[PDB]
């Protein structure tokens, strides 16, 4: 159960963190219809981190939603050190949301075959949603890369800065490992070919370079996070954290 | 004597017909909505900041979803006006820079800073209760894009308006410091939300030919009144007090008599000198400006 | 005792306020030398937060310069609105902390002279600072002002960016006037002639001009602040709403 | 045989005559004293990254300020080590860029993040006690500036890794959530503070001509001992523990004994793959870039 808790746990914290980072974008996207798209997607990964972490509270016994996301530090929240990364310029933003839909794709697309009905359930919904994201976050990798020499040139500087944060999508500890045994989550490492055919083909269309440094970034899902995260947390917490206990 | 033109169209007006793009109207009329429609379209834009301001610092992951769904749906409702003035033969793309250029207008209500989480549920109950007022009597408004714009707007619109009030409630119900944090959100934004009613009626210069042409259906004067009377009951459901010593119940006209609207103040916010035009205008300047490389990207991806 | 509170509360929220902003610097600045001299004015700056707060608390009867700090709200804060706005780049820095210097000066030049011998006394050093302060960001006008094109462009709009929020320099209030009257405060109106003999020279000096836009912003001390000022409470005083009541 | 220039240095060095910088030195001296000099310069300057990042979040004013007053003189040890290395005839501006470009070093220690106030008082106390045992060693390395620098540093920086044990013994003495902050801070940073002394003395490619040259004057390995020897006790006051299943007491020679480093983690950090590297360069990178019109504005208003 602890194993179980802890790996809803960080789905549910990839997508209330990156739901976080698209928040910031309300009101400051280059056209209307982008703020349109930002708040969307912002608002389906919102809505993904309420159901995986009330299925976390579920199985943990105790608290809720709430708890889990303003009442935990920095320490303790799992998410991947992709999501934690600053908006940046609009490619910085693009690249980040690709990264992570593809991965999403790849990755609800089988753990609806889940011998875990909620987790089943749950990635079911989820799934229709992350193909939206990709169609978008795709959809910008190729006008920007194969746009302007200028929006080509920000676009592969976004792609390369973010490089080394992707090895985390592929990492797999031994929740992950006793988890898949059993056939309740996704081996993370055997996503990798799904991954690189999508994201390869996509740089590559975008008329863009696949990075060459070898990807080293790990300890986002051990709670071992860039120095992003923090500040992130007490802008997110701060309300709660005056007036706790309360309902809202 | 009015031209066969000029003459038609009266007719028109005073038999309810609408007006749609492909028929004729007084010069001084399509202008008039131009300048109206594009700057209903400037307020769903510019609206998002101070509603932007508090998503990342919501309290609850609910309040927080709802709230999403509040701004993307602004975002939309900008677009639907956009559409609906582009009808009338002007471009988006100029009264959108007659905007970042303060040439045109936008709600006087989106200068007020929200300092407060309770500011959120005041502008979801109070400033939204306020726009619906408004836009619900524009949706027998003469011309037919409009009309059927403000139509699809409300239907969306007052379902926010009501989880505004819930958020509300929920303060209101809630332990001292959220009954105290409701009310002084209350009085720091009670007075502004009567003032997107616009000037009173002897002040309104658009109003004669508004009302005439049946642009306007209802009175700024008229519109408000029938806010404080519907909205009064709100506030005394919350257990809360508004901001104003002379309010209270004539039982001699059925009315709910209210202060006097600071209009030195109001003069000062609509031209650009209120608490947060400065910043309103320079978000959205920044945003237009330091995209401009995703818009020569967007558009040099098309043409290949 | 309640008026002279909150008069000695604004003093110190203008400085821990400002104290706050340059802190964001450490570790960024365009030259070591700037680095050096920002966390310097930062450092005194706090000093003299700590010294008006620590009063304040004292005239109170209750708390210190931490319960201060950290456990009111944005509407409590009665801090000018000069201080809370955004670094944006170094010459948005230069201005404010310009326009701060100069009315230091001015202030704590006559605020020695208090008939209040606790308030004369932390003018009494402040003041010695606020010269430091002034010699520093009046020497970075003048060097930006009249470096080169650029640098006299950015310096320039940095003036106009911020001379709206002047006019709070010498608002006055009832607190204001009538701790003037008994000879406790300096009533700000009469501030204007020297921040002004020192602020239109130093323009001048700089090869910039006066704004003509007439300065109409204010409502800092009376806790109605802009949009800036909540995000820096939140990370300020996040870890003492998570852990309140502490030692550290 | 060694020429009567090489001679006569060996025996300056041996005699403890301090080298001054108009003495002549072998070429490989001048140079090893600028990568050491230059990269303990810079480590000064990255340093105040993971420290500063705390500023703006310090729990109370006092600590707040004893942070700022230890940074401010982080930067001023900076510009003592620049002008210390420019007596051997390198450009601070040309070393900077160097460093900028991975092309020299700086500490391994400033590679890592800081996830909490305890790390910041851990730095204070554990990272700023293993710069002091190897930085107090130096005061009598065989070139003047440097050593002299030394001296002035050290009188500097004792006084704030006292700072920093105090505020760990206020988490330490305050309640169990301190105590487990604490604790942790220290489980994170205590083998990256081992590292801070070197590669062990099998592993030490400088130490050779270093010790002979007694710039050196203790190894890398004996340095760390009297570190262990020395902080052991220390967090034992606190009532903490070290992360070290095999850190034991020797009667038999005296020392603590402890654990194996691990040395591929080190070799990633000091080759740019440790966690906060690419952060730390990317921050200097853009202060460099983003400050260049200002530069460029001293230097243009200078020569008016
Ligand atoms: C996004 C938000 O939900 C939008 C809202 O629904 S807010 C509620 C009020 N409704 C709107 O703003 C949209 C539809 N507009 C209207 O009904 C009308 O334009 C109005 C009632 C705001 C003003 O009446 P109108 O006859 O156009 O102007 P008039 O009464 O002569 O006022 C004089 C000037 O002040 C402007 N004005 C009036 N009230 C204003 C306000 N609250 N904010 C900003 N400007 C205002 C008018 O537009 C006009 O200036 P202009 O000629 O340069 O446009
Ligand atoms: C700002 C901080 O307070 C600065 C500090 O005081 S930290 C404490 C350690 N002291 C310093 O860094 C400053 C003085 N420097 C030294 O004493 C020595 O350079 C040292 C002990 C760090 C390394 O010994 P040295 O003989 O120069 O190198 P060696 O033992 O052969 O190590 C092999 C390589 O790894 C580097 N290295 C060793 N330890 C390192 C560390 N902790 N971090 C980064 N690089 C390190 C060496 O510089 C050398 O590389 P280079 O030839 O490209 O410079």
């Amino acid at each position: 159960s602890n194993q179980l808790t802890a790996y809803t746990l960080r789905l549910g914290d990839n997508c209330l963190v990156l739901s976080q980072r698209l928040g910031e974008w309300c009101g400051h996207a280059p056209e209307l219809e982008i703020d349109l798209a930002l708040a969307n997607i912002g608002l389906d990964l919102l809505g993904q981190a309420r159901n995986f972490l009330s299925y976390a509270a579920e199985l943990a016994g105790e608290g809720d939603e709430d708890t889990l996301a303003f009442t935990r530090d920095e320490r303790q929240f799992s998410n991947l050190l992709l999501v934690e990364q600053p908006n940046g310029n609009f490619a910085d933003t693009i690249a980040r949301q690709y990264f992570i839909d593809a991965w999403h794709v790849a990755l609800f697309t089988r753990l609806m075959e889940s011998r875990d009905p909620q987790l089943a359930a749950i990635s079911a919904k989820a799934i229709k949603e992350a193909r939206y994201h990709l169609r978008f976050s795709r959809g910008w990798l190729e006008r920007l890369g194969n746009g302007t020499d200028v929006s080509g040139q920000k676009m592969q500087q976004a792609i390369n800065k973010l490089w080394r944060f992707t090895a985390e999508l592929f990492d797999a500890d031994e929740i992950d490992i006793a988890l898949s045994e059993e056939g309740i989550a996704v081996d993370p490492r055997t996503l990798r070919a799904a991954w690189e055919a999508e994201v390869f083909a996509g740089i590559n269309e975008a008329t863009l370079n696949v990075p060459q440094e070898q990807a080293y970034r790990t300890g986002g899902k051990k709670g071992l996070h860039t120095e992003h995260l923090g500040p992130m947390l007490a802008e997110m917490q701060y309300l709660q954290r005056v007036l706790p206990g309360q309902q809202w | 004597m009015r031209s066969t033109q000029e003459e038609r169209f009266e007719q028109r007006i005073a038999q309810e017909t609408a007006i749609e793009p492909q028929d004729w109207m007084p010069d001084a009329y399509r202008k008039t909505l131009i300048r109206q429609i594009g700057q209903h379209a400037h307020s769903e834009i510019v609206g998002m900041l101070p509603e932007g301001n508090w998503i990342t610092r919501a309290p609850t992951l609910r309040r927080k979803a709802i709230l999403l769904a509040k701004v993307q749906d602004e975002a939309g409702h900008g677009l639907y006006l956009y559409s609906a003035a582009e009808t009338l033969g002007c471009a988006r793309e100029d009264i959108y820079q007659k905007m970042l250029d303060g040439r045109m207008k936008y709600s006087s209500i989106f200068n007020y800073p929200t300092l407060s989480w309770a500011d959120i549920g005041v502008i979801g109950w109070l400033v939204d209760g306020a726009a619906i007022v408004n836009q619900v009597a524009l949706c027998r408004t003469s011309y037919g894009p409009y009309a059927r714009a403000m139509v699809k707007i409300c239907k969306e619109e007052s379902f926010h308006q009501r989880q505004g009030f819930e958020a509300c409630m929920a303060l209101a119900q809630g332990s001292e410091a959220q009954k105290q944090m409701l009310q002084d959100a209350i009085n720091r934004f009670w007075w502004p939300a009567l003032m997107m009613f616009g000037p009173n009626d002897d002040n309104s210069p658009n109003s004669a030919r508004s009302l005439t042409w049946k642009i306007k259906r209802f009175t700024n004067d008229e519109l408000r009144q029938r806010f404080v009377d519907n909205t009064v009951p709100q506030v005394e459901m919350l257990g809360m007090t508004v901001p104003d010593p002379d309010l209270h119940f004539d039982t001699e006209s059925g009315h709910y008599r209210f202060g006097e609207i600071d209009w030195q103040e109001f003069n000062e916010v609509i031209n650009g000198r209120g608490i947060c035009n400065q910043e309103r205008l320079d978000a959205k300047r920044k945003a237009w400006e330091e995209g401009t490389w995703v818009r020569e990207a967007a558009l040099a991806h098309a043409q290949k």
